[PDB]
C-alpha cells in the first residue's frame, strides 16, 4: 500500500528486472521447426473479405526445420483459413488467419493458428478497397437533395450512419502468399535418419 | 486385409492411363515460358501437369464450360511431387501466380462419348461399401 | 453506379506453342 | 497482478510464443477429406435474400479425399440450406450456409454447416442487390413534399427510418458454385479398396 | 491515520529512504549475460504496423557475457516477433516486441520478450508514417461539399470519426537493428572452459 | 472527535512534535556507501521519451563510500534502465530510471531503481523536445479549412484532441551523466582491508 | 540408434554437392564491394553465401519468378556459421541492408529438368516415416 | 575442475593477440586531443582503447558498413580496467561524449579473408557444450 | 487518390563483376 | 512537413594524426 506510481517507476529504472530468460536449448530442430518461418504458400481461391469465410492456400515450396537441415514439412500441404469480415476503412490489406496447414500424401494436418503474410512478410495478404463510399453515402445524400429542393443532425447523423457499414477488400488468385507459422513443429515423430 | 491393401494402393497409384491426349498445347510469354511446366498431359480431367524443381508453383483454375473460371480441386502428387493433379473438368486451365497468368489448353474432345463408371476415383481400386 | 469485376487477364492466345517438352512418363 | 498491457505487450515482443502446433498425421485420405475443399455444386432454385429460407444445390462434379487418391464423395449429392435473411447495403452477394449435404443413391447425409462460396471461391453466392431505396425513402419524400408545399428532426429521423429496412438480393437459379466445406467427411466407414 | 500527504512529503525529505540495495555479485558472466546489452539482430521481413502481426529477425554478430570474455550467444539466432497494432500519430516509429530469440545449429531458445530498438538503440525499430488522414477526411468531405452545395455536430463529430482509426507505419526490410534484451541470459548450462 | 482542524493547528503549533530522530551511526562506510551520491555514469544510446523503453549507461569513473575513503564501486559497471514514456507538453526533459546497475568483470549487480540525474545533478536525463503540434493540430485543421472553405465544439474538440497525444523528447547518446542512486550500497561483504 | 543417427548425421552436413553452378555474378557498388561476401555457390537454390569475419551481416532475399520481391527462409551455417544457407528458389537475389541494396544473380538454367526427389532436404539421409 | 577452469581463465584473458593492426589515425581537435587516449588497437573487432587516470570516459560507437551509426556493445577491461573492448564490427569508431565527438578511425582491411571459427569468444578457451 | 509502394532500390545492372573469388570449398 | 534527424556531428576529416603513443602493450 506504498505508492503505485513508485513502484512503476522504480519498475522502470533498472531497466529491466524483467525476470531471467531460460536461455535453454531445443533439443532438435527435427525436434523443432522454429518460427520466424514463412510458409510460403500459393492461394488458390479468389479472396474477398468483403465476404467473411475462408480461403485456401496449399503450400508452395518446402518447410524446413531449426538448423535448417532437414527437410520435414514439404509441399503440398494444403492449408485452409477464413477472413472473420471486412477490413476496416481504406486499410492496406486484409488480415488472414490460415489455420489448418494439412498435408497431401502422407496425412499431416496441424492447425497452425497463424495468420498469413504477404510475399514482403508483412503481415495479412493485400488486396485492394471496395470502399463502398456509395452506398454510405447514398442515404443523406437522396434526402438531402430533398432539404435542398426545398429552395429550387443529419450531417452529424450521416456519419454515424456511414462508419456502421464496413467497406471491402480483395486479393485476387494465386497470390504468392507465406504464413508467419507463429510457432513450432514436431515432426519428430514422423521423419528420422538416414543413409544413403 | 492389411496386406491385401497394400498391393491394392499401389495398384491405385498408377492410373494415369487411358488413351491420354498428347498435345496440351500452352500459351506462351516470355515471363510465363521461363516457369513452364515440364510435361502436362490428360487422359481426363485428372490431369498431370509435372514440374521441374526449378519452375515456381503457379496457381491453376478451371475454365469450366461456363467460360467463366472456377478453382479446381487440386492436389500435386509424385515422389517427384510436383506435378499438379487435378480432378475437375475443364479444357482450358489458367495457371497465374501473381501478375504472370499462363494458360495451357487442353486439346481433345471425343464428344458425346466418355462417361463409364469408374467406380472409384481411379477405376484401379474399387468401392465395395462397409 | 457500381462497377463490376475486371475481365480476367487474358492469356497469350496469338501465340501458342507446344506445352510438353519430351514426352511424359508416368511419375507417381 | 502485474501490469497487464506489460503482458500483452511481452505476449507479442517473442512472436508467438503461441503453443506448439501439433504436427500429426491425418491417417488416411480415405479417413479424412480435408476440406480446403470446394464441394461444386450446381444451384437449382432461385435465390433471393429478399427473403430468409431455403437454397438448395445439388452437388456438381466430385469431391475426393486428403491425398485426392479416392473419389469417395461422388454427384448426385443434394444439399440443402438457408439464407438466414437479407443482406447489408449494397453487400457484393448474400451469404448462404449449406447445412446437409445428402447423398442420392447410397444415403451419404451430413449435416456439414459450411458456408458456400463463389466459383472464385469467395464465400458466399453473389447476386444483385434491390436496395429498395425506394420504400426507404417514399416516407419523408411524401410527408417532406408538403412541408415543402407550406410554401408553393426528420431528415435525421429519416435516417433512422432508412436503415430500418434491409435491402435484398437474388442470385439466379443454376449457378455454378462451390461450398468451402469448412471440415473434413470420413468416408473411411465405407469406400475401402481394392482391385481390379 | 496521520496525515497522508504528511506521509509523503516525509517520504520525500530525506531523499531517499528507499530500501538499500543489496549489491551482490553476479557470480559469472558465463554464469550472466547481463543486458543493457543490444541484440544486434537484422530484420528480414518487411515490416508494416499497419497490420499487427510479426517481424522476424536473425541475429547479426554475436552476443557475449557479463565481463564480456566469453562469447556465448552466438549468430544465427533467428528471432521471431509481433506488432500488436498500429503506431500512433505520426509517431516516429512502431514499437516491436522481439519475443523468441531462438539458435539455428544448436537450439537455444529464449523467450526473451523484450523490445526491440534501433541502430541509436532508441527502442522501437523505426519506420514511415501512413497517414491515411485521407480516409479518416473523406467522411466529413464528401458529406460537407453537399451541405456547401446547399448553396451553390459534424465537425465535432468528424473529429472523434478521425481518431477512430490509427494511422500505420512501415518500416523496410533487411534493417539494421537490435534489442534491448531487457534481461539476462544464461550459458552457464552449456558454455563452459577451457584450453587449447 | 474533538475537532480536527482543531488537531491539525495543534500539529503545527509547537512545531513539529515530529518524532524524535535516531542519530544513529551508519557503522562503516564499507559497511555503507551512502547516497547523497551521484553514480557519473556515461549513456551510450541515443535516447528517446518518443519510445518508451529503454536507454543504458556505464559507470564513468568511481563510486565511492561513507567516509569516502574506499573505492569499492568501480568503473565498467554498466546499468540499464528504462523511460516508461513521453514527457510531457515542453518538458524540460525526460526522467530516468535506472534500474539495475551491474559490474563487469566481477559481478556487482544491484537493481538500484533510482532515477537517473543530469550533471547539474537535476533529476532526469533532459533533452530536446518534439511538440509534436503537427499531428495534433493536422487534425481541425484539415476540417477547418472546410468549414472555412463555405464562405470562399471543434475548438473545444480539438483540444481534448490536443492534449491526447503526448509530445516527444530526445538525448543524445553518450551523455555525460549521473544517478542519484537514492540509497545504499553495501559492499561490505566483498572489499575490505589492506596494506600494502 | 544413437551412433546409428550420429554417423549419419554428419552425412548429412555435407551436401552442398551436386554439379555446382559455379558463377554468380553479382551487382558492384562502392559501397557494396566493401562488405561483400568471401565465395557464394549454388547447387541448388540451397545456395551458400560465405562471408569473412569482417564483412557485415546484409539481409538478402529472392526473387520468385513472380519478378516481385520474397523473402526467402534462410538460415546461416558453418563452422565458420557465416554462411547463409537459403532454402527457396530464385535466380537473382537481393543483398539489402539498410540504404545499401546488392543483389547477386546466380546463374544457370538447366530448364525443364532437376527435379528428382531428394527424400528429405539434403538427399544424403533420408526419411524413414515413423 | 575447479582449477582446471581457473588456469584456463587466465589463459584466457590474454587473447589480445592475432596479428594486430598498429596503426589507428583519430580525428584531431583541440578539445579532442586533450582526453585522448593512450593506446588504441585491434586484431579484430575486438578492439582496445586504452585510458590514461585523467583522461575522460568518452562514449564511443561503431560505424557499421551502412555507414549509418550503431551502438556497440562494448565493455571495458583491464586491470588498469581503463582500456574499453568493444565486440563489434566497424572500420570507424566514434567517441562521442556531449559536445566533444572524436572519431578514431581503425585502419586496416584484408579483405575477403579473416573468418575462421574462434570456438568461443576469444580462441584460447573453448566451447564443450553441457 | 493514394500511391502505392515504391519500386525497389534496384541494384547496379550496369557494372557487373563477378562475385567469387577464389574457388569455394566447403566449409560445413 | 516534418524535420527529419539531424546527420551526425561529424569529426575532423581533414586534420588527422595518428591515435598510438607509445606502443601497445597488454594490461589485462
Amino acid at each position: 500500500e506504498t505508492s503505485e506510481g513508485s513502484s512503476a517507476l522504480a519498475k522502470n529504472l533498472t531497466p529491466a528486472r524483467l525476470k531471467a530468460s531460460r536461455a535453454g536449448v531445443m533439443a532438435n530442430p527435427s525436434l523443432t521447426v522454429p518460427k520466424g518461418k514463412m510458409i510460403p504458400c500459393g492461394t488458390g481461391t479468389e479472396l474477398d473479405t468483403t465476404v467473411p469465410g475462408q480461403v485456401s492456400c496449399r503450400v508452395s515450396q518446402d518447410v524446413y526445420s531449426a538448423d535448417g537441415l532437414v527437410r520435414l514439412i514439404d509441399k503440398g500441404s494444403w492449408v485452409d483459413g477464413q477472413i472473420t469480415g471486412g477490413i476496416k476503412d481504406g486499410q492496406a490489406r486484409v488480415f488472414v488467419l490460415w489455420e489448418r496447414i494439412r498435408n497431401d500424401q502422407d496425412g499431416t494436418i496441424v492447425n497452425i493458428d497463424s495468420a498469413g503474410t504477404n510475399s514482403l512478410g508483412s503481415a495479412g495478404i493485400p488486396g485492394q478497397v471496395d470502399a463502398h463510399m456509395w452506398e454510405r453515402l447514398r442515404g443523406a445524400i437522396m434526402i438531402s437533395l430533398f432539404s435542398d429542393t426545398l429552395t429550387a443532425q443529419l450531417a452529424s447523423e450521416a456519419l454515424r450512419s456511414y462508419m456502421s457499414i464496413p467497406p471491402t477488400l480483395y486479393d485476387q488468385q494465386g497470390d504468392a502468399v507465406s504464413i508467419f507459422v507463429a510457432r513450432d513443429l514436431d515432426f519428430s515423430g514422423v521423419y528420422t535418419l538416414a543413409d544413403n | 486385409a492389411a496386406d491385401k491393401k497394400r498391393i491394392t494402393q499401389k495398384l491405385k497409384q498408377t492410373a494415369f492411363a487411358g488413351a491420354k491426349n498428347y498435345q496440351y498445347v500452352m500459351s506462351e510469354q516470355p515471363e510465363m515460358r521461363s516457369i513452364q511446366p515440364v510435361h502436362v498431359w490428360d487422359n481426363y480431367r485428372f490431369t498431370r501437369f509435372e514440374f521441374p524443381a526449378n519452375a515456381e508453383l503457379p496457381q491453376v483454375y478451371m475454365i469450366s464450360a461456363s467460360g467463366k473460371e472456377t478453382l479446381p480441386n487440386s492436389h500435386v502428387v509424385g515422389e517427384n511431387r510436383n506435378i499438379i493433379e487435378v480432378e475437375t473438368v475443364a479444357k482450358e486451365w489458367r495457371i497465374r501466380l501473381g501478375d504472370k497468368v499462363v494458360g495451357v489448353r487442353n486439346n481433345n474432345f471425343a464428344p458425346g462419348r466418355g462417361a463409364v463408371a469408374t467406380g472409384t476415383a481411379s477405376p484401379d481400386v474399387r468401392r465395395v461399401q462397409i | 453506379c457500381s462497377s463490376g469485376h475486371k475481365p480476367p487477364p487474358e492469356p497469350d492466345w496469338s501465340n501458342t506453342v507446344p506445352v510438353n517438352k519430351t514426352i511424359p512418363v508416368d511419375t507417381q
